[PDB]
This record gives C-alpha cells, structure tokens and sequence, in this order.
C-alpha cells in the first residue's frame, strides 16, 4: 500500500493488545536492501526517516530545547545520525551526544565512555539511543531480556527525562529489554517505528512520546516484545527510500512548548492534559552541566 | 618552533595520489538553498552536495589541535556546501579553498563580488 511513501511503519495498535508468545523473529524481507540515494550512510537514511516520523507526533519543542544522544559514534568514526538530528533540530538546540568509543561530532558536546558513566545535573526534553552490542545476534541461545546499557536507559529516563519529553530507544529481536517496555506506559502513547530504508531488519525504534512520570497503563514487556515479533513476522515491509527525497518539511517546527517548575503536588490532571497534549514542558531551566566518571587504574 | 603542518601533508598525499579522506557525511536535502558555504541547516543547491561539517575538517577527523590559537573550528556543528564535481573529497575542498566574508559562497564557486 501507501506506506512505501512513508517514513516507515509504526505498530498497529492491536497488535500492542495481543498476548503472544515470543517466537524467534524470521522477516520475508531479509537481505534486501533498498536503494540509497547516490551516497547517502544507512544511519543518514535511517535517522532521516525517525525524524519524518518524529515530525507527526506531538513533540513539546521549548526554545532552547535539550537533546541527548546515546550510541552517537560509528566504526567510521564519525556521527551521521548526530548530524541528521542537529538538522532536524531548531537553530539553537542543545545537542549532546555520547559513544563508547572516540568519534568526531556535530554536537554541542560529547562524552566518550560506557553510558553507565555519564551524568547529567538537568533533565532533557528528548533522548534518543542508537545504542546496540554486536554480541546480542545470537540465534543459539535463549532470547531473555538484556541489561546493559538498557538498564542505564530506564534510569536515565525516570531521572532525568522531563514531563513531557519523548524518547526513541532503538531496539532489535535480540536487543531489547522488558522494563524498557514496560516504562512505555509512563507516557501518554507509545509505539515501535520501523523505518522503510531498513525494514529488512528487525530493528524498531521504542518511541515514548510526552513522558508522565507515573503509569499510564501496565505493560508487560516480554509480553509486548513477543507481540511486537509477532507484528513484524506477519507484516512484511516493502524497503522504501521515498521519504528521503523529499525535505521540504523536514525541520522540526519550533513550537516555543511552555516550560515550568512544577513540584508533585502542582501536577493536577489539567497539568497531566497539557503534557499528553505535547503543550508542556516540566523541568528547570537551569545550565546544562554533564559530566563522564573516569576510573582511575594503574 | 616545531609545528606539524597537517595541511601541507594532506595536500602531498592528494597529488601523490592518496585516496581522499571517505566517510564524510552528506546530508539529505531540497537542494535548493542559498549555495553559502558554511550554514547552519544544510544549504546546497542543485550544484551542491550539503556535508555534516565535523566530519569534512581535517583537524577534526585526524584528531589535531586546530589551526589557530583559541583552538576554535569553524565547520564543527555546521553544515558546509561542496560543489558535487568536487564532493569525492570534502576535506581537501574545504582545505584549498576560501569563503569571501561579504556574501557566504565560496569565491571560485559561487562568489560573484569580483564582477562588474
Ligand atoms: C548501531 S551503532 C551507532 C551508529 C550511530 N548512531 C550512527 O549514527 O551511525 C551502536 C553504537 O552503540 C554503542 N554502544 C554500545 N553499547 C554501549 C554502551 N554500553 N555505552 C555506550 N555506547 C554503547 C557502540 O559503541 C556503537 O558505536
Ligand atoms: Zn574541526
Ligand atoms: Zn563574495
């Protein structure tokens, strides 16, 4: 149909309501490949389309938004998905960003180690991770929800994501975590995006959109990874590069989205209205200060 | 006294026939911006391919101080336009080339400030 003109593709929400067991994940699709535009990265392609998404959610952009970037570096050394966010991003967004290993970057500042070390005194009104290990593509062994820097992520999420903020978290068959899932119903919607330029694969992107800071509705993770499998093994996405050759209205519009202070008691369900409505912003508005925790060895 | 000239060693390696710096990256775009060289969105025109501007700085990519004190890098959070005769080597265009202060472009491609 018609989503081959589309960014990608967005779970259908009943299959969020199954309960499926978890099968291993088999795309009719695999090993093809779309047809990049003469020299374009897969991570350009791919982060151009979560972006074009992005664009149809209700997305609270502040002036002087903050956004932070996990999993920003490459083997090429350099961030190609860093660079397509600092273009979708209004003039004057704070952009961090952060790998385990160096690389060379377009953000406002990076921080190089484990995730695990990186510390921020603020709170940020979007979080995206591109963040994976190799090693989790293992057809030979149980696929049991993985820690690692997915438990650092859900921390970080209930710390210091902003109400109101939004996350896009990628995940694959294998790289997945429950508790990921299940902080999907802290926010008033949530999905699992694949983009067209990479739907041979069972990467999705977990996007929360307008962060609560409470459960909205109960979901069990190892349930709904099952059902999304289960979704992309019945739904077989034709590979598309369409969208990326139209970047008219790719800009993120900056909406100027109110931001205030607001202790937990003040958060009345008038207040909970504006957040769902991408209208709200609840954080300080202080300096952005980050840091990255060296050991210290000899 | 003794200064690494980063530059120079670049431009020898070209002519001695070194494959240019790859894995700039190039962004997606209308391409039909103004053609200035260094912008903050990307800005090609139809005779211009729009690059992340870290990644087409030579000190940036091979991890040295920058030329100048402050230390300061001008295409770094950027997005710099090279024309698309010339995008196989980004580094080496940004390198050989000027951006006239007056109008954005760069002169020899695009600056038109020397005309009658
Ligand atoms: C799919 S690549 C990211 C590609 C990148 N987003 C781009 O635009 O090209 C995944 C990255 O996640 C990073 N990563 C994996 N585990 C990490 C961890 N525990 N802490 C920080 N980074 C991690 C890897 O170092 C790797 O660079
Ligand atoms: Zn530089
Ligand atoms: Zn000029």
């Amino acid at each position: 149909s018609s989503q081959a003109w589309q960014p990608g593709v967005a779970m259908p929400n009943l299959y969020k309501m199954q309960r499926m067991l978890l099968e291993k994940c088999d795309l009719q699709n695999y090993g093809d490949s779309a047809t990049l535009p003469k020299g374009i990265m897969m991570n350009v392609a791919k982060y151009t389309q979560l972006c074009q998404y992005l664009n149809t959610l209700t997305l609270a952009v502040p002036y002087n938004m903050r956004v932070i970037h996990f999993g920003a570096g490459s083997d090429k050394g350099v961030a190609p998905g860093t660079a397509v966010l600092r273009q979708w991003l209004p003039t004057g967004t704070l952009l961090v960003d952060s790998d385990l290993n160096d690389f060379v970057s377009d953000a406002d500042s990076t921080l190089i180690g484990d995730c695990a070390t990186v510390h921020t005194a603020n709170k940020w009104d979007l979080i995206i991770s591109d963040m994976y290990d190799p090693k989790t593509k293992n057809v030979t062994k149980e696929n049991d929800s993985k820690e690692g820097f997915f438990t650092y992520i859900c921390g970080f999420i209930q710390q210091k994501l902003a109400l109101g903020g939004s996350v896009a978290i990628k995940i694959t068959e294998h790289s997945w975590n429950a508790d990921l899932y299940k902080l999907m119903g802290h926010f008033a919607w949530w999905t699992a995006f694949v983009t067209n330029v990479n739907a041979s694969s069972s990467e999705a992107f977990l996007i929360g959109c307008n962060y609560l800071g409470k459960p909205r509705e109960q979901i069990d993770g190892y349930v709904m990874h099952a059902n999304y499998i289960f979704w992309r093994n019945t739904n077989p996405i034709q590979l598309s590069s369409y969208s990326l050759f139209d970047m008219s209205k790719f800009p993120l519009k900056l909406r100027g989205t109110a931001v205030m202070s607001l202790k937990e008691g003040q958060i009345n369900d008038m207040i909970l209205s504006l957040l769902s409505k991408g209208r709200l912003i609840i954080r300080e508005n202080n300096r952005v200060v980050i840091s990255s925790d060296v050991l210290v060895n000899n | 006294a003794f200064a690494v000239d980063a530059a120079k060693a670049y431009k020898d390696y070209l002519a001695s026939g070194g494959q240019p710096i790859t894995n700039c990256v190039k962004m997606l775009c209308t391409h039909t911006g103004t053609g200035q060289a260094i912008t903050v969105t990307p800005e090609a025109n139809m005779d211009q391919e729009s690059f992340g501007g870290a990644s087409c700085c030579l000190y940036c990519r091979c991890h040295i101080d920058h030329p100048n004190p402050k230390g300061f890098c001008d295409l770094k959070g950027k997005y710099v336009q090279i024309p698309t005769t010339c995008a196989n080597d980004p580094v080496g265009f940004t390198l050989k080339n000027t951006v006239c202060t007056v109008c954005g472009m760069w002169k020899g491609y695009g600056c038109s400030c020397d005309q009658l």
